[PDB]
């Protein structure tokens, strides 16, 4: 009875954790897309501009 | 700032010296050679960003495709009287549905 | 750290090479053959009618 | 009986895996194919009709 | 915490380093090899199981 009490508490905690890690993996995909875009824009500004000697 | 002024003279002399070595006809071409290179890489960077836009469609469409087949699995479970299977299938559908929204926004 | 993760990584790489090809096309230009082809078809059936009569 | 109950279950798991590996095997080939196509295709655009010497 | 942070940085660098070391044409097909090699072993167990049942 105690082992069953332990088991489901381990399961609910684990299921929520995997959901966080799922968010984090999806989050990385967007953040990486943002990082590439942010970089591309900065160069664009430099190339289309005459900044620097 | 008497020293700074002396370091200014050093900068000026170097600038004049470099401008002797500036040969008309070669440096002018070189500058075009630089631009041409810059342009090809930057294009490729832009292309690889525009690639991600296409990738968002692939992810999103896919998630929605699974979401519907979880639900149509749930219908079969309800007909047979398989409670857990039906509910777990609904939970599976929602996880994907709400994931898909995040992608659409991103897209 | 598994054959599943290896498969998915390489699968994504190939997809990205395909995405890279679509974009590369846009950069160097997209279509050219599109307009040509619609004409070829139009002249195709127009030629066919003329040669028929 | 104990043996039949357990051994029928194991066969199913082998069967699923088999479906799983063969899936990867066929996709492996087609993925390599296209990957080569996209790769070669990019080389053609950039080298043939590119820009910047 | 800086030891562990530096680690994270190092594991990242090593991940990128190997990420490059990868060629999908070789790797994809090399992943399939692994799957097959792993299967043959499971088939051997099942081979034993079947015999024992008989």
């Amino acid at each position: 009875a105690q082992q069953r009490t332990m088991s489901e508490n381990l399961r609910r905690n684990l299921a929520a954790l995997e959901a966080k890690i799922s968010e984090a993996k999806t989050k990385k995909n967007m953040l990486q897309a943002r990082a590439k875009a942010a970089k591309a824009n900065a160069e664009l500004q430099q190339t289309l501009g005459g900044l620097g000697t | 700032a008497l020293f700074d002024r002396l370091g200014r003279v050093v900068r000026a002399n170097l600038n004049d010296l470099v401008s002797k070595a500036e040969d008309p006809e070669k440096v002018l071409e070189q500058a075009v050679i630089d631009m041409q290179e810059d342009l090809v890489q930057l294009r490729q960077a832009v292309a690889r960003t525009i690639a991600e836009e296409k990738r968002t469609e692939q992810r999103l469409n896919q998630d929605t495709q699974e979401a519907k087949k979880w639900e149509d699995r749930a219908k079969l479970a309800l007909t047979n009287g398989e409670e857990n299977l039906a509910r777990e299938a609904l939970a599976r559908k929602k996880s994907l549905t709400d994931t898909a929204a995040a992608y659409q926004t991103q897209l | 750290s598994s054959a599943t993760s290896a498969f998915e990584r390489m699968e994504n790489k190939v997809l990205d090479m395909e995405a890279t090809s679509q974009a590369a096309g846009e950069l160097a230009g997209f279509g050219i053959e599109n307009q040509f082809a619609q004409l070829e078809a139009s002249s195709g059936v127009e030629d066919e009618l003329a040669a028929l009569k």
